[PDB]
C-alpha cells in the first residue's frame, strides 16, 4: 500500500524498459495531473502469453 | 389549485431535468469535467457520447 | 511468448474521501472573486471562488 507520496508517473512511463503499460479508466500520460486517495501496488511473475 | 398545480408541474419537470445530470447513462462518471480530466480524447470520446 | 514477465498492477481508488497521493504539480497562490479555472487535489472546474 502506497500513500502520501508525490507519485511521478511521468518519469516512470517514459522508460523504454517496460514492455507492457496498459491503463484502464485513466489515460497513461494524464496520470500526472490527478490526485489519488491510496494506490495499491501488486507484484508477481507470470509467463508471456 | 388550478394555478398552483401548473407551477408545481413546471418546477418538478425542471427538477427532474436537473437531476438527469447526475446520471451516468453508462459512462464511468457523470461529471463531464472529470472524465475529460482523466481520459485521453480518443477513448474519452465514447464516454462523452 | 513463454519467457517470464514481471508484472506490477497499480490500482487507483477514487472515492468521496480525502486525497493523499498527488502528482507533483507545484501549488500556487489563491485568487478570490475572479473567474478562474481551478484544480483542487484532482477536482477540476471553472468558476469564481
Amino acid at each position: 500500500r502506497i500513500s502520501n507520496c508525490v507519485a511521478d508517473y511521468s518519469v516512470l512511463y517514459n522508460s523504454a524498459s517496460f514492455s507492457t503499460f496498459k491503463c484502464y479508466g485513466v489515460s497513461p500520460t494524464k496520470l500526472n495531473d490527478l490526485c489519488f486517495t491510496n494506490v495499491y501496488a501488486d507484484s508477481f511473475v507470470i509467463r508471456g502469453d | 389549485g388550478k394555478l398552483q398545480d401548473v407551477v408545481n408541474q413546471n418546477a418538478q419537470a425542471l427538477n427532474t431535468l436537473v437531476k438527469q445530470l447526475s446520471s451516468n447513462f453508462g459512462a464511468i462518471s457523470s461529471v463531464l469535467n472529470d472524465i475529460l480530466s482523466r481520459l485521453d480524447p480518443p477513448e474519452a470520446e465514447v464516454q462523452i457520447d | 511468448g513463454y519467457q517470464p514477465y514481471r508484472v506490477v498492477v497499480l490500482s487507483f481508488e477514487l472515492l468521496h474521501a480525502p486525497a493523499t497521493v498527488c502528482g507533483p504539480k507545484k501549488s500556487t497562490n489563491l485568487v478570490k472573486n475572479k473567474c478562474v479555472n481551478f484544480n483542487f487535489n484532482g477536482l477540476t472546474g471553472t468558476g469564481v471562488l
